[PDB]
Parts: structure tokens; sequence; C-alpha cells
DNA sequence: GGGGTTTTGGGG
DNA sequence: GGGTTTTGTGG
DNA sequence: GGGGTTTTGGGG
């Protein structure tokens, strides 16, 4: 029914769309309100059930650092903020290196301009948990996976190279490698899959140690 | 020496170090509290101190460490700790008993089963029925005068455990009440499913006495005991409120799933009240997308004990470890990408059984002729499918379809039997689980058949 | 006081 | 102690 | 020597 969850209704809807950040609901692009539950060495938000890592372009901290002097933002933890201009992309990474990605791809955050709330902000909320670590956003990325695979193995092969039944038929004095069953999914160039469709975005954005420096060298 | 105390008989008073041999019913996983401090919480009984007058009473151990291998980890309930050095003390009226392990106090667990888990996952024999399968610190002496003690705790445990739910109505809730808690919770239920999501993760199917279904993570490492028709308690887990299209419980480090001993009267009773369900099964397959997993085969009940081998092993070590080179039948899980021949129509050929030939069925000996192209968890990312056969000319996998073979290009009602099954195989979250045997270099299907 | 350790008597 | 780390997919 | 723990300086 009803997904409380803000993030992982925008990041599912950013899935189920082919990455393609214009065909998500409008209605979900409004004003961000979201609890800050660590701000180093990883700045990660939480909307009251999954918590996610914001990404900021250099033109977000320099915007911030001017409206909010002196207030860091290597120090809002356990502190609100207001994400009120920002965009989602996919990008292609290693998900034994991002704990915020699976399967070697991430949904990304991207912040253009955010205001801190530091007026009491209150909210009592469950123990947010990774939202790439969620049962059914893991299984809506494999679904992502699984189409982008079939539509490259149903366009990769053909013929119906079928084993000779001999083969397998009188097998008595017959011996063979179990290779001979590996098939190639695509045009792909190494051993990981990559046939995907969707245009992965782009978009510079700035280190957390780079933000870190930048406050306190 | 060590003089050993019965929980009911600990000294409150003297807050001097005592020692003693217990039953763990309950206890959390090792967890980490700051940068310094790990911590595991655990119920324990003994012949004084078992039974409120009938819900099970006990008192509490909490062991502080240093350091995460410093803390025991129960994976399963009736198992019996020793420990050494502990202090005493009543909090909000139980019998609290505190050890730091960083400092001088010790614990040893004994199997009160004739293996420890482990030991039965690796299929090992135990050294000793008097040796511990895991302590603190470098070493652990067991005295003669220790033995008794020992043998006589694991008689009554099993006694206990057989005629006693030890588990009470108390210590869980009922699956069908879970959206109701304020916060976490705990939960007696039987494991339905264990199905591989990925590299490191286990995804649980769990049902309990209630009869309401519930999925949950359950990290491969963490929980390596976790077994399809066996019963678990689960600490501390919560309802997940986000998840709409499957009932799903969220864990927590803390949190932590607990098997039984043999002799348990409450995991004999669920394991045979509690039926399989495949209702969410059913449902799911009515609609386009499906975030629940199916399992659209069944094996052979004589391979039900047979272990699994992922498609790694089975087609890039198959020919090079010792262990896969000794062995023609295996049994593993899949999921179809794509099925060869694509026209449903050609999956039936005539077979000539002199020539060793097939042809179109528009001529031959009726048989089964179909190339699955799967892929799996330990295979996911490569750029890889893999070929698996259903050439059933010598009956292997002969009544997989649940339909003889047949002229398809005639018979028109076992060519929809089996378009339809070619577009369940294919759908996502559908897997296949399905014992092979290896011929000349490829994997034929064989005493597997579908259940959808 | 007592561990493990080496400090083998003596700090915080 | 019926709890919340990162080792951030045992902790 | 250094922890934890009180023994708060000193055993083996």
């Amino acid at each position: 029914p009803q997904q409380q969850s803000a993030f992982k209704q925008l990041y599912t809807e950013l899935f189920n769309n082919e990455g393609d950040f214009s065909k998500v609901s409008s209605n979900l692009k409004k004003p961000l309100k979201c609890y800050v539950k660590e701000s180093y060495p990883h700045f990660l938000v939480t909307d009251g059930y999954f918590f996610v890592a914001p990404y900021f372009t250099k033109e977000a901290v320099n915007e911030f650092h001017a409206k909010f002097p002196n207030v860091n933002i290597v120090d809002l933890t356990d502190k609100v903020i207001v994400i009120n201009n920002w965009s989602l992309e996919l990008r292609r990474v290693n998900s034994a290196e991002v704990f915020t990605s699976y399967a070697n791809l991430e949904a990304r955050l991207i912040v253009h301009s955010f205001k801190p709330n530091l007026q009491e902000r209150l909210n009592p909320t469950r123990y947010p948990v990774n939202l790439f670590r969620d049962d059914e956003f893991k299984t809506t990325i494999q679904h992502f996976r699984h189409t982008a695979l079939q539509a490259a193995i149903n366009k990769t092969v053909k013929g119906d190279n079928l084993v000779d039944i001999s083969k397998v038929a009188d097998a008595a004095g017959k011996k063979g490698k179990v290779d001979a069953g590996i098939v190639k999914a695509s045009a792909s160039k190494g051993d990981e899959f990559s046939d995907f469709s969707f245009k992965e975005g782009n978009t510079a954005t700035l280190k957390i140690a780079d933000i870190f420096v930048q406050e306190k060298g | 020496k060590y003089e050993y105390v019965e929980l009911a008989k600990a000294s409150l008073t003297s807050a001097q170090p005592q020692h003693f041999y217990a039953v763990v019913i309950d206890a959390t996983f090792p967890y980490k509290t700051n940068q310094e401090r790990y911590i595991c919480s655990l119920k324990i009984v003994d012949p004084t101190l078992y039974l409120k007058q009938d819900a099970s009473d006990y008192a509490t151990l909490v062991l502080y460490a240093k350091r995460f291998e410093d803390l025991p980890i129960i994976h399963r309930a009736g198992d019996i700790i020793r420990v050494h050095r502990a202090t005493l003390r009543l909090y909000n009226g139980q019998r609290q008993f505190n050890a730091n392990v960083f400092y001088s106090s010790s614990w040893a667990l004994f199997s009160t089963d004739k293996r420890s888990v482990t030991q039965e996952i690796n299929n090992q024999d135990a050294v000793s029925d008097t040796t511990p399968f895991s302590f603190s610190s470098k070493h652990a002496t067991i005295e003669k005068n220790e033995i008794s003690i020992l043998q006589n705790l694991r008689k009554w445990a099993n006694q206990y455990f057989s005629s006693y739910s030890v588990i009470s109505s108390d210590m869980y809730t009922a699956l069908n009440k879970a959206q109701a808690q304020k916060g976490d919770f705990d939960v007696v239920a039987k494991i339905l499913q264990v199905h591989e999501l990925d590299e490191y993760t286990n995804e649980l199917k769990l049902k309990d006495a209630s009869g309401q279904v519930f999925y949950t993570l359950s990290l491969k490492l963490k929980f390596p005991h976790v077994r399809t028709g066996e019963v678990v308690r689960i600490r501390s887990a919560t309802y997940d409120e986000t998840s709409t299209q499957k009932k799903v419980l969220i864990l927590s480090h803390y949190s932590n799933i607990i098997t039984f001993i043999q002799s348990s009267k409450l995991a004999k009773e669920l394991r045979a009240k509690i039926q399989d369900d495949h209702s969410v099964e059913v449902a799911s397959l009515k609609k386009n997308v499906s975030l629940n997993a199916v399992v659209l085969t069944e094996v052979d009940k004589k391979h039900a004990a047979l272990p699994s081998t992922s498609l790694q092993d089975l087609f890039h070590h198959a020919d090079s470890d010792k262990e896969l080179q000794a062995q023609d039948t295996f049994r593993t899980q899949f999921y179809v990408t794509k099925i060869e021949p694509s026209d449903v129509k050609e999956w039936v050929k005539g077979y000539d059984r002199k020539t060793k030939k097939s042809s179109s069925l528009k001529k031959g000996d009726n048989i089964f002729q179909v190339q699955f192209l799967v892929k799996d968890a330990s295979t996911q990312l490569n750029n890889n499918t893999y070929r698996v056969l259903l050439y059933t000319q010598d009956g292997l996998g002969a009544n997989f379809f649940n339909v003889k073979a047949d002229n398809l290009h005639k018979n028109a009602d076992a060519r929809k039997k089996l378009e339809d099954s070619a577009e369940l195989l294919t759908k996502f979250n559908s897997y296949v689980d399905a014992v092979v045997e290896r011929r000349n270099g490829f994997y034929l299907i064989k005493d597997t058949k579908l259940i959808y």
C-alpha cells in the first residue's frame, strides 16, 4: 500500500524507470526534510526509516558557507537539514567498497542546496537502516539487473545452439569439460555484465574529506 | 580449584567472584557498544532456577569484553556454559550475574547434544563429552570432579527441554500481532525456506504457530546454522512498516537466531504442527512483478539431505576441485534467464535409439530436449549464463514439467501447459531447486519436478 | 591481589 | 543489563 | 609495564 519511507519510494521509482529522473513522479520532487545521523567520516541522513548518503556539489557547499557562515557541515550530526534543490542519478560502482550501494549499482541523491534547522528539531524514529540493505529494495535492484540481463541474453544468444543429444546419450566412453556449458550473456569487454540501457548520470561531487579540510585543515 | 554453585543458591550479599555451570536458553549476539566495549546478554537456567510457577524462570548473565572474539556465540538453546569469577547482584528483581571477561572472568561452552552446532555444520565428531567446543582465553581446564556436574546437568537439560517448552509464550510474540508492537520483540517460528539472496545474505521465510508468514535477512557468516524445516527462536526483531509487497522482519547487530537441542519439546511440536505455506507464491504468480521469491521445483525425497553446489563451483571448479571431481550427482539452485529452443513446440523431439539422433517432432520416439540458460547468486555479477539440460531420452527428468513428452505441434493441451511453464521459469524471482547428473561435460536435470 | 610476563620491584 | 558498532554484508 | 581494580604498595 502506502510507502512510509520517502527515500525508499524515491529510489525504487528511479530504478523502476531505468535511472531516468524525469520519469519519476513530480509529486515527489518536493523539499526533503531529513535528520542527520552521521557527518564524518560518512555523511548520512535519514527520512525516519532509512539512511542515504547525500552527494553535495561544489556549488551547494559554497552557497551554504555563504548563507550560513561558521556553521560547519561536518558537524551537523544529530541536527536536521532541508534539501530544497536535489536530483537523483544512477551510477555504476564497486559495492565491495561502497556500502551505500548494491550489486555494483548505486542511486545517488545529488544535493544542490540545503539549509540547517538547529531549532531543537526532534522526531521519535525507529533505528535507521541502510536502504541498500533493505530486502524489498535489494529485490528491486535485482529485478532491474534481471531485466537488463534477459534483454541482453535474448539479443546475444541465437540460433538454438543445443547440445547434440549424442554427446549425452552415449556418454559411456565420453569425457567432457564443464566449461563447455558456459555461454556469454552479452557483448561485453570484461568478466562483468555491463550491458545496461540506462545512461549513467555524471555530475561532479565533493569527497567528504575535502569538505572536512575546507573547514578544518 | 574451583567451587561451582547453583544459580538459586549463589550469594547476593557476598560480592565475591562465584563460578557456576548453567544451561543457556537465550542470548543476544555479541555486539559492540562503543569503541572499546563488547557485550553479550543471556538467560541461564539450572536445577534450582528454571521455572516460575509455569512460565520459565531464569537468571541473567552479562559478559563484558574488549574484543568480539572474547564473547560466546550462542547458536543453540539448551547447551551448557561454565563461568568463572562472576559477581552476582539483584537487577530489577532478577538475579544478574556479571563477568568482565576483559579482566579475570572466563567462560566455556559445552555441547548438550552429541555435537555442537559448528560440528554439525562441518560434520565433525566431538573430541570428547568433556571438551568445551568454545571458551574464552587461550586455555580451559576441566577437573575430574567437574565431569559429574557436566554429565548430570546435560541429563537435566534434556529432561527440562523435553518436558517443558522452556521458551514460554511470554518470551515471544505471535507473527500476526507483530505490527501491534511498539518496539522490538521475539519470535519462535519454523524455517520454511532459505533463499540465497546474494553472496553474503540469506533470506529466511518464516511461519509461526499463528500461521503468519514473514521474511527476514540473515547474513550467511553470522547465522550459518539456519536450515529449512527447523525451528528457531529469533531474539529481537522489529516489524518493517516500509515493506508493502511482503511481510518483513528487521534484525539488528545484537539480534540472534537460535535453534533448539534435539530433546526440545517445543521445537518438536512446532516442526510437526507448522506446515509449508505456498499462498504467498500462488498470489505472486498473478502479478507482473513479484518481490517475493518463488521456488518452482521440488527435489525427490531421497535427495532432501544432499548438500547444494553453486553454479560457480559446478562450471568453474568442477574440473579442478578434488571433492567435486569425485561426484557425478549434485544439487543446485538457480534462475532461468532463457530456454532453448525458443519455440516451445520444438521442446519435444523424436529420438532414434539406434542412431542417437533427434529430429523436429515432425517425426520420432518422443523425448524432451530442452536447454536452460541459468545463473545464480555465486555468478550474479559475471557476464556468463550457464547451460543446464533436460534431455529425457534415458529417463532423466522425464516428469519435470508434469507433462509427458508428446508432439507439441499436435497436442494443444501439452503445448499450452509447457508454454505457461516457460513464462513462469523465465519470470523474475522464479528459481529452480534441482538435482543434476554430470555426463560428458554437461549437467542433466533428474529426480526434479515442477510444483506449480 | 593476582595475570601474564619480565617488569623480576614498582605506576596510576 | 531488552541493546545501536563499522569491521559500514558476524561485530 | 600496564589493566583492572582497589591491592592504592608490593608477590611470584
